[PDB]
């Protein structure tokens, strides 16, 4: 089974940091890109950015610059995300997604979502 | 009424250099300082106009031509140059106003195993006229007895596929080239 | 960015009639627009990549149409397992932009 397995939930304080892993199993990790999508509760999906497995370059959206840092470890086939300096309005579900193709960026295989609740 | 520079520079799939795209930019307000002060482009050499005074002029029609070439071939996107891109794919005239934007896109156009999506014309009977494209796919010379629609020895297919891999050096890495061509409808 | 607007915000159709879900794009995204299905609680699930290609494991009732700045997702016969929030996503231009979603209700 092709899968993207994420970590568990989180309960942090404002100003803290949380480390969310997204482990890829069932496919060759370097061939396909990893995209991070954030969904606030009672709100639509909202794209954060992506990271290249075979180049290592992260790319961020318009709002998710600064506090949010993507990273990955190629050998154990997983991708991470730094939420440095958590604020109150970051309570959201954070998905990791897999790209169908290089030019067909439709997220065919998703993660399970890590509910980062901050208060 | 901003000019749609954001759908020329942001497109996910650029076109190959043999079938290079072309966009009419007209009847809008163009801000060129946001492209100068972007710190993303490896090449923004401008010919016939200075880039710091680009936000004050007014042009009649603006063409934006986008294609992907090799990294060691962005020098051929220049007025009066010679190569296999300027001869057979994309020729710029000598009296060329408007200018050329290139940035590295190894993050976007490189695939492990070979990204054979972009093709460049390798073999064509004559050099290209300026701002002319040749999307036809027909077999080359037949100096001997004709090809008859079949490839092989001494009959060559004109289009050669680029191979882009992330392990290539800077020069085999894919570069995304945008060629603005100027002349009033497009002001600053 | 390419603002993708979905009308209506919610639609109610009886269990068995055609439901059409419109997604209007700010710019011409070509035919590069994916349709997702987020059932409540689960991850979003890809349905149609571009207007021809359907996903793996998707029912055959889901059909896409339209190109340019007007895209409709048409469910032929609504079941009880197709009650979710459907997001359209363009991928013609960076950054990739999602829609607002359309809560389909019986
Ligand atoms: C193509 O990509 C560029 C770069 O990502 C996009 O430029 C961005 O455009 C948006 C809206 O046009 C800008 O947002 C604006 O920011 C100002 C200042 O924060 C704010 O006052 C406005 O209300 C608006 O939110 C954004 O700053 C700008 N980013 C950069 C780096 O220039 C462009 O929109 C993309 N085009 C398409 C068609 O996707």
């Amino acid at each position: 089974q092709v899968q993207l397995v994420q970590s568990g939930s989180a309960l942090k304080r404002p100003g803290a940091s949380v480390k969310l892993s997204c482990k890829a199993s069932g496919y060759t990790f370097i061939n396909y890109a990893i995209h991070w999508v954030r969904q606030a509760p009672g709100q639509g999906l909202q794209w954060m950015g992506w990271i290249n497995p075979n180049t290592g370059i992260p790319t961020y959206a318009q709002g998710f610059t600064g506090r949010f840092v993507f990273s990955l470890d190629t050998s154990v086939s997983t991708a991470y995300l730094q939420l440095s300096s958590l604020k109150i309005e970051d309570t959201a579900v954070y998905y990791c997604a897999r790209d169908q193709d290089l030019y067909e960026r439709a997220f065919d295989i998703w993660g399970q979502g890590t509910m980062v609740t901050v208060s | 009424n901003l000019c749609p520079f954001g759908e020329v520079f942001n497109a996910t799939r650029f076109a190959s250099v043999y079938a290079w795209n072309r966009k009419r930019i007209s009847n809008c307000v163009a801000d060129y300082s946001v492209l100068y002060n972007s710190a993303s482009f490896s090449t923004f050499k401008c010919y016939g106009v200075s880039p710091t005074k680009l936000n004050d002029l007014c042009f009649t029609n603006v063409y934006a031509d986008s294609f992907v070439i090799r990294g060691d071939e962005v020098r051929q996107i220049a007025p009066g140059q010679t190569g296999k891109i300027a001869d057979y794919n994309y020729k710029l005239p000598d009296d060329f106003t408007g200018c050329v934007i290139a940035w590295n896109s190894n993050n976007l156009d490189s695939k492990v195993g070979g990204n054979y999506n972009y093709r460049y014309r390798l073999f064509r009977k004559s050099n290209l006229k300026p701002f002319e494209r040749d999307i036809s796919t027909e077999i080359y010379q037949a100096g001997s007895k004709p090809c008859n629609g079949v490839e092989g020895f001494n009959c060559y297919f004109p289009l050669q596929s680029y191979g882009f891999q992330p392990t290539n050096g800077v020069g085999y890495q894919p570069y995304r080239v945008v060629v603005l061509s100027f002349e009033a409808t497009v002001c600053g | 960015d390419v603002v993708l607007t979905q009308s209506p915000a919610t639609l109610s159709v009886s269990p068995g009639e055609r439901a059409t879900l419109s997604c209007r794009a700010s710019h011409n995204v070509g035919t590069s627009l994916a349709w997702y299905q987020q059932k409540p609680g689960q991850a979003p699930r890809l349905l149609i990549h571009g207007v021809s290609t359907r996903a793996t494991g998707v029912p055959a009732r889901f059909s896409d149409s339209g190109s340019g700045t007007e895209f409709t997702l048409t469910i032929s016969s609504l079941q009880s397992e197709d009650l979710a929030v459907y997001y359209c996503q363009q991928y013609n231009y960076w950054p990739l932009t999602f829609g607002g979603g359309t809560k389909v209700e019986i």
